């Protein structure tokens, strides 16, 4: 899953 | 009427809930910090430095969203203001607006003085004069650690993810007590499948920042893309806590979300008895399970 910035 | 404010505010009654809001951004943390923002907002529209706050504090707080649309009046009240389009840049590098992330990065640069006078397939030349206009500001300082967190964004929305963990590196090294920098290094290297060096960039940003809500989720995201659900699970019962602290009718799905991811989880792992009581939604129970607390 993606990661937030 | 754009935001949608929270209806049970205590903040609103208060006398100086902005004061308030800035103290509680390290003392208490961020959904309350948000909530005294929130109240500053409806009663004085034109502070930007409200809807400012605010932004940033939700954006902390795991909802781009209601960050995105903060941050937009912020912008119209002050352009100049260049935290508002970093963070701009931030939120919809997130939400994948590749030409608003693109127009965010420009104006951020474009409003400094020091700097004003300055293929990716969903908008090829926005990105070409981005990372032209960064590079070209890296040439007049190469040392400006927000320049590097720039093009780390800028190469996060392109996935060019070595590059974009390089700068952010560069720049963390510059101002290593920045909680902001390390987890954006830290999403760098999760996006970039390179997930133990991504939890050793979120640790330091834990360090600096316990109550770091957007923090401890990508946590999850990682241990849970390595399979280890046991300390996935564990970073969000943290999460889920943390992110109300007080209560919340928008907010009902970002924590209603959390719960079913971590609810998910408990059924990957195989605790049917624990996946039925996320419906009850108390953390405390699951604090317990998973060695946070006694």
């Amino acid at each position: 899953e993606l990661a937030k910035l | 009427t754009d935001y949608p404010f929270e209806a049970n505010n205590p903040y609103m009654y208060h006398e100086n809930p902005m004061e308030e809001g800035l103290s509680m951004l390290k003392l208490a943390n961020l959904a309350e910090a948000a909530l005294a923002f929130e109240a500053v907002c409806q009663a004085a529209p034109e502070r930007e430095e409200a809807w400012r706050s605010l932004g940033l504090t939700q954006a902390e707080n795991e909802k781009d969203g209601l960050a995105i649309i903060a941050l937009n009046h912020a912008r119209m009240l002050d352009p100049k203001d260049i935290a508002v389009h970093a963070a701009l840049a931030v939120s919809h590098t997130n939400e994948h607006n590749a030409n608003a992330a693109l127009a965010s990065l420009r104006a951020w640069l474009l409003s400094q003085p020091q700097y004003e006078q300055l293929f990716f397939f969903a908008a090829p030349n926005e990105y070409r004069e981005c990372r032209t206009l960064l590079h070209a500001a890296l040439e007049m300082n190469p040392n400006d650690a927000q320049l590097h967190a720039s093009l780390g964004v800028l190469y996060n929305l392109s996935n060019n993810y070595d590059s974009a963990a390089a700068n952010l590196r560069r720049a963390v090294e510059l101002r290593p007590d920045d909680a902001q920098l390390w987890n954006k290094l830290g999403a760098t290297l999760a996006n970039g499948n390179r997930p133990q060096e991504a939890l050793d960039a979120y640790n330091r940003a834990l360090d600096i920042n316990p109550g770091y809500v957007r923090v401890m989720y990508n946590m999850a995201v990682s241990y849970s893309n390595m399979s280890q659900y046991d300390l996935a699970a564990k970073q969000l019962v943290r999460a889920i806590y943390m992110q109300v602290g007080g209560t919340t009718p928008a907010s009902r799905e970002a924590t209603r979300s959390m719960w079913d991811f971590f609810r998910m989880l408990l059924n990957v792992m195989n605790r049917p008895d624990l996946v039925e009581l996320t419906y009850a939604q108390n953390v405390e129970p699951f604090a317990k399970e998973f060695g946070l607390q006694s």
